[PDB]
């Protein structure tokens, strides 16, 4: 193996933040300078510190609440909510002491399938959902009926609708290709007089086959269509705790770790079902030499003869499947590398329905979820967390990484990093495989830092891995340099 | 090449709105109440957008069906053997002596074929449930009549009809027990 | 053809000052439009700041007489403990209700099969629908009952809707046109000599052959299918004007959060999520 | 010497909208012994979008229409007329360069996309082959509007230059009339002042 | 004759852009011992000629400018414009696209004259309809409302088992738009009982 392993290296501290005016504490952090790959150390040594202090400044951080406070949550329900006979505080303490309960639903009622999963925020730089963010378990009112076929459902209060929109692509193609080729080229040649003789032959073949075949099937199965609230959102109690013990001034650090919690963005609008794709590659050959020969002579004579037979074969063959949504025998059967029966789809399909997959989204940044009605001094947090999720979306983006070889695509996973291999190489940077060649595409560098004013630049430079290696494939798709205004 | 064409027209069902008193549908009574007393052209204009101009005194209830079918074929077929031969010969003497004869020959052979085929097919159905109805919207034609699948679709019509033909009252004659009607 | 890089144009004066949040925003239009996968403009059609207003921010009216649910909706106290959710979203209408005061308001409770999705927005230029924009389960305290027919279950429909009908259309299509071709092809040549001689004693003789030959063989098969076929189940669905349409809650909190002055940039956000028309008559079914 | 050569190619695109998810996932599933797909699948296909439809034809009113019953709606409507009128000139195709080979362009925000018809590919779709019945040449497309006369005898005009591209090699010209005519905005300033 | 043997031409670009245009496409023959011997003068055909662009010329929307605000609804404090259609659109030309019809908030300068319905022996349902007063605790919801039902004691015998409604009963009731040619709303209760 050639490799090197490389250790995970931090940066030096940043100088303490004077202390939080409301927090009681002081913060310091470290940038990754350089992520763990190869089994290099696995570092992740503390990347943020924290401490106490004596506070000389004044703090106006009660929002204060018009509804009823919850015991344990510090939610503020409204004064409506109490003894509906549910619970919206999130540990039940709005129904605490009710002399009589007003249920508002007179039936049995499922949340729709999968909602909670929406709830969650998303790190949109890996797609990663992460921690919980809106309340699907809140309701309000709620108890107005929807049916999708004849199972009734409770609307959650933070979503506008979620409805079953439903519509399936299927995708074919198998292209076939054959050539072959033949070469023959025979010989004889004879005297004789009375004394002296001479014969003979050469006889030879030269061929080839090959045969290739291309298929793909994609299935694009879409079963919901899910749209959020855009404004009054109730927020998960995980998340509006982390979100209070930010601080007023700007350590990146205790930004961040919300963001390695809770993600970078939330879901506004999203097409819920299921991928099934199947694509199977294959290449074969065949090769033959033939090449015979006898040469006689007599005057006393001498005789030589010879044959040479050649025959080469091979064939290589690539298949890959990927199925999201669904239910783990529908999955698995599918995942098998035998294309399906329609019963399969069918039934793949039908259980897409209870557990999609998200196959296209509407984010907003994080930040827009701390309003006023739920924190106070919302616009410092705001302001702090629009520059760390710049600062951030610079840290987690996976150019820092090493170059994989065998194309492998490097994933920063957290502060290590994982080369994910294609089919046909193994081990950790992917370099353990029978092919003499195989299509490295091109991977960028990170972006340079904005430059000047009057109109800032930006650069990148194709080097991280360099496009063209053992018959390379594609260039980077993106801007190679970049630039934005001042004002 | 074949053509054919289907069209059926069912009447499952056949009804009379009475001549007087009829009760009329709320969001049309509500539109009616709704209208200014002053006539505006924009304003009453609108109950036509939303409610049409007649109502249906009689008429049948029905379903449709419409078929073409309509095929195409083509084959060219050939076939060809050939062939062609000379020789010359030549003797000369005077002792001196030469013979000598030459050939050539030539063969070609062909074949050759090439088949040419359009099928379309164009259908609709009107009246009936929609997986009998798909059944039988889904049949190619090349037959006509599959009389399993057609008589599975009427059977479906007779539960859920669409309308064939019909004889109209203007809408206007129904507003009546309504404020301010006759105005 | 080459790909063109976007370009911004330069910024626009700005639009009057929001009373509301004390702000002025600017335009900045796209001048060069980005083509043939060529970069696209990064940044921001808009920027804005703060201002101070000569024009106010205007109050919310109150719902009078008529019952305020709690999104800022109104509704008619005939609808107060229907048993119902006559408000959208939030009911409020339900609260608190005693059990001899509540009454059944229909025998049954299950709309056509997928309403929601004729109260929907559409936008003309993607040809995409759009989030919800009309309430289209507003029941007005009225017991609307259908049997349908397509599937065999009756169904309550919203006091406001014009008509909903199950009749069914079904429509099909098909071309189907194939050519396959073959052809072969043989060749032979053969050329042939001989001469013998004498000359006084003296002789010699000679011969030959030639020949050759060729086959080709060649083929093209194509075929090519269309279907496109149509089913509707909602022959028609026909949503009525807009002064008897029901709002959907968070459009209609949309629409009250809109500047009344001419900031394109909070028009925009409107229009991306409600899209430019709703729906005002189609057919439901399926492709 | 002796040489052969074959290629095979066969394509197919089953889409569907409405119906049951494993019914859509089902007949979608494309059976290359029998592609238009089979008779029995199809029907309960058939069956389940009497459950779950979608809009496949509609008659469209302006969003603009719809507001009501908030503060400042008279004013509020004829803005977002405004907005809608400024959306479709942000998104109008007509600031895309079309297309080769009878795609559609559509604006990605700042940007165009081609949306190649079967078969043929690449970003001018300039890639491929097409497939089906074709009328030949270059169709006419328009270019946008330019900006509105200043309310010249109480009226706005415009017009349209049909140059992008024009129509060519035997092509149909541009829809649509070359000008357009419109009353000026005083109903909105005094009036609901 | 292997007629294929002579080439695939490109289909010369429609003659008419709309209307029913043709176009055709001619063999590439050379005249050789294979056409004279293989029956090609006889059998194959020299170029083919087929329909194009069928579809009528598309006839663009034409609107007239619009009228004076009508005289001002004292019950609706609205004023109305209208305008005309000059020629609708066809054959696939643009759509009228603006709005034919305008509204605009009023000061009214009238009263309203308008009456209650005071329906005699009749029974007034809380949407104001006066039902026949044999339907007042009928046990059917006759109102609609079912305020024919608010408060009853033992209700008048209703018919006796369930039964279902006439398969399709609701469009005997809808009306009809004849210049449309197609159905619009419900005019007539085809629940009522
Ligand atoms: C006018 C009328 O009453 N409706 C007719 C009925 O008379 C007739 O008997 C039936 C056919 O049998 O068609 C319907
Ligand atoms: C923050 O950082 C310095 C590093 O020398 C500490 O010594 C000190 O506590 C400061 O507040
Ligand atoms: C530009 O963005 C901010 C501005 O300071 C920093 O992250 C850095 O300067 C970057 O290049
Ligand atoms: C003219 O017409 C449309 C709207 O009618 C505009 O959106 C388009 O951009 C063009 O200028
Ligand atoms: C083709 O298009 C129209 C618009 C005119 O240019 C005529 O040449 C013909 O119908
Ligand atoms: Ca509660």
């Amino acid at each position: 193996v050639t490799l090197m392993p490389i250790d995970c290296e931090l940066s030096s501290w940043s100088s303490w933040t004077t202390c939080d005016p409301c927090q009681k504490k002081r913060y310091r952090y470290a940038y990754l300078l350089q992520p763990s790959q190869f089994h290099g150390e696995p570092c992740n040594f503390s990347d943020k510190e924290v401490e106490d202090c004596v506070t000389n400044r004044p703090c106006r951080s009660q929002v204060r609440c018009e509804g009823f406070v919850c015991a344990q949550t510090g939610r503020c329900v409204n004064r409506r909510l109490l003894c509906n006979g549910d619970n919206d505080c999130g540990d039940q303490s709005d129904e605490a002491n009710c002399r009589r309960i007003y249920k508002k639903c007179q039936h049995e009622m499922d949340q729709y399938w999968g909602i909670g999963s929406l709830a969650s925020g998303i790190n949109l730089f890996t797609n990663s959902f992460e921690g919980p963010v809106l309340d699907h378990r809140y309701y309000a009112g709620g108890c107005s009926p929807h049916y999708i076929l004849n199972t009734r459902f409770r609307k959650p209060y933070n979503v506008e609708s979620y409805t079953p929109q439903t519509q399936g692509k299927y995708e074919f193609i198998l292209k076939e290709y054959e050539s072959y080729s033949d070469f023959e080229r025979n010989v004889t040649e004879k005297m004789a007089s009375k004394d002296r003789g001479k014969h003979y032959i050469r006889r030879t073949k030269r061929f080839s086959h090959t045969k290739s075949v291309f298929l793909h099937a994609r299935s694009d199965l879409e079963v919901a269509h899910y749209k959020l609230k855009p404004r009054s959102l109730m927020l998960h109690y995980e998340f509006l705790q982390r979100v209070k013990r930010l601080p007023l001034e700007y350590s990146y650090g205790e930004y961040r770790d919300l963001f390695r919690d809770f993600g970078t963005h939330y879901i506004t609008e999203a097409v819920l079902g299921g991928i099934y794709e199947y694509t199977l590659v294959m290449n074969k050959e065949a090769m033959e030499r033939g090449d015979y020969t006898l040469n006689n002579v007599h005057a006393r004579g001498i005789l030589n003869e010879i044959k040479d037979r050649n025959k080469r074969d091979t064939m290589v063959e690539d298949l890959v499947v990927l199925v999201r949504g669904g239910a783990s025998e529908h999955i698995t059967t599918l995942a098998y590398q035998e294309l399906p029966t329609a019963d399969l789809m069918q039934e793949w399909g039908d259980a897409v329905q209870y557990n999609p997959a998200i196959i296209k989204v509407k984010v907003e940044p994080l930040y827009e979820l701390v309003t006023a009605t739920d924190f106070a001094y919302s616009s410092t947090v705001r302001q702090n967390m629009k520059q760390a999720l710049e600062e951030f979306q610079k840290e987690v983006s996976s150019c820092h990484c090493a170059p994989c070889q065998g194309n492998g695509v490097p994933v920063l996973k957290g502060s290590r990093c994982d080369c994910i291999c294609p089919v046909g190489s193994q081990g950790l940077a992917c370099e353990v495989s029978y092919r003499k060649n195989t299509p490295i595409d091109g991977k960028w560098n990170c972006w340079s830092n904005w430059s000047s004013c009057s109109g800032r630049r930006k650069t990148r430079q194709r080097q991280c891995n360099n496009p063209p290696p053992q018959n390379g494939g594609s260039p980077c798709s993106g801007p190679a340099s970049e630039t934005l205004d001042c004002s | 090449s074949s053509f054919i064409r289907i069209h059926k027209v069912m009447k499952v069902l056949n009804f009379t709105t009475k001549a007087k008193d009829l009760h009329l549908s709320d969001v049309f009574l509500k539109a009616l109440n709704h209208l200014p007393l002053e006539y505006n052209s924009a304003l009453y204009s609108r109950i036509f957008d939303d409610f049409g101009t007649h109502y249906f005194t009689s008429g049948s209830l029905g379903g449709v069906y419409d078929l073409l079918y309509q095929f195409s074929s083509e084959e060219l077929k050939n076939s060809g053997l050939t062939e062609e031969e000379a020789k010359h010969c030549v003797r000369i003497e005077t002792t001196k002596v030469e013979h000598r004869c030459t050939t050539n020959k030539l063969s070609e052979k062909h074949e050759g074929s090439f088949i040419q085929g359009a099928e379309k097919s164009i259908s609709l159905i009107r009246g009936g449930r929609s997986e009998y109805g798909a059944a039988l919207a889904w049949e190619k034609g090349s037959s006509g009549l599959e009389e399993k699948t057609f008589s599975e679709w009427l059977e479906s019509v007779k539960e859920n009809p669409a309308v064939i033909d019909f004889e109209l009252a203007p809408i206007v004659d129904l507003v009546r027990n309504i404020p301010c009607a006759v105005t | 053809s080459s790909p063109v890089n976007c370009q911004w144009d330069f910024y626009a004066p700005w639009s009057e000052c929001n009373g509301c949040t004390k702000t002025q925003t600017r335009r900045r239009s796209v001048a060069v439009y980005g083509q043939y996968g060529g970069q696209p403009c990064v940044g921001n059609a808009f920027e804005t700041q703060s201002c101070e207003p000569t024009r106010g921010c205007p109050t919310e009216e109150g719902c009078g007489e008529r019952f305020r649910c709690f999104s800022g909706q109104c509704i008619s106290k005939s609808l107060v403990c229907n048993g119902d959710s006559d408000c959208d979203e939030d009911s409020a209408d339900e609260d608190r209700c005693e059990d001899s005061e509540r009454r059944p308001s229909c025998d049954i409770d299950k709309p056509p099969p997928n309403i929601e999705l004729t109260g929907n927005g559409y936008n003309e230029l993607t040809g995409q629908f759009r989030n919800r924009v009309i309430n289209t389960k507003s029941f007005g305290g009225q017991c609307r009952k259908v049997f349908s027919g397509d599937g065999k279950d009756f169904y309550r429909l919203s006091g406001n809707v014009l008509s909903y009908t199950f009749q069914v259309k079904i429509n099909n299509d098909f071309n189907y046109e194939f050519y396959n071709s073959t052809w072969s092809y043989v060749k032979h040549t053969s050329t042939e000599h001989t001469s013998s001689s004498r000359k006084r004693r003296s002789s010699s003789s000679s011969s030959r052959s030639y020949t050759s030959h060729t086959n080709e063989i060649h083929k093209g098969k194509s075929y090519q299918l269309l279907v496109v076929e149509n089913t509707v189940e909602v022959a028609q669905f026909i949503n009525n004007n807009p002064e008897f349409l029901q709002l959907a809650e968070p459009f209609w909190k949309e629409l009250s959060h809109l500047p009344s002055l001419y900031d394109y940039s909070a028009y925009r956000r409107l229009i991306d999520q409600y899209g430019t028309h709703y729906l005002q008559s189609g057919s439901l079914g399926g492709e | 010497a002796a040489s052969g050569t074959q290629n095979n190619v066969l394509r197919g695109e089953p889409f569907i909208r409405g119906g049951g998810a494993g019914f859509i996932s089902g007949l979608s599933y494309l059976e290359l012994d029998n592609p238009a797909g089979n008779k029995r699948r199809y029907s309960a296909w058939a069956e389940s979008v009497t459950n779950l439809p979608q809009v496949i034809k509609q008659k469209l009113t302006p969003l603009y229409e719809l507001v009501k019953e908030v503060p400042c709606a008279s004013v509020k409507k004829l803005y977002l007329k405004w907005a809608l009128e400024e959306y479709l000139d942000e998104f109008d195709p007509c600031h895309c360069r079309p297309c080769q080979n009878g795609g559609l362009a559509t604006v990605e925000g700042t940007h165009c996309l081609c949306h190649c018809k079967p078969y043929t590919f690449g970003a001018a779709c300039e890639q491929g082959v097409l497939v089906g019945n074709q009328a030949g040449g270059v169709d006419g497309g328009w270019s946008c509007w330019s900006s509105w006369s200043p309310c010249v005898q109480g009226k706005k005009t415009r017009s349209r230059e049909c140059n992008n591209p024009p129509p060519s090699g035997g092509g149909r010209s541009c829809v649509g009339e070359t000008t357009e005519s419109t009353q000026c905005e005083d109903e909105e300033l005094e009036h609901l002042r | 004759c292997f007629c294929d043997h002579y080439a695939w031409t490109q289909w010369t670009s429609c003659s008419k852009t709309c209307n029913s245009g043709t176009q055709s496409r001619h063999r590439q023959i050379v005249v050789d011992k294979y056409y004279q011997e293989n029956f090609c003068e006889q059998i194959c055909s020299k170029q083919e000629t087929r329909e194009c662009n069928w579809q009528r010329c598309p006839i663009n929307c034409l609107l007239g400018d619009f009228g004076p605000w009508s005289d001002c609804d004292p019950c609706i404090e609205k004023q109305s414009k209208v305008r005309s259609v000059l020629r609708p659109s066809q054959f696939g030309g643009q759509p009228c696209t603006a709005p034919l019809v305008a509204f605009q908030p009023c000061i009214p300068s009238k009263l309203c004259k308008i009456e209650e319905a005071d329906c005699k022996n009749k029974f007034r349902c809380d949407s104001g309809r006066c039902i026949a007063r044999k339907l007042e605790c009928n046990g059917e919801n006759d109102c609609g409302d079912n305020s024919d039902e608010r408060d009853c004691g033992r209700t008048k015998a209703v018919c006796t088992r369930k039964y279902n409604p006439i398969p399709s009963v609701q469009l005997m009731g809808n009306g009809f738009h004849f210049l449309a040619g197609e159905p619009r709303g419900e005019v007539l209760d085809n629940s009522f009982t």
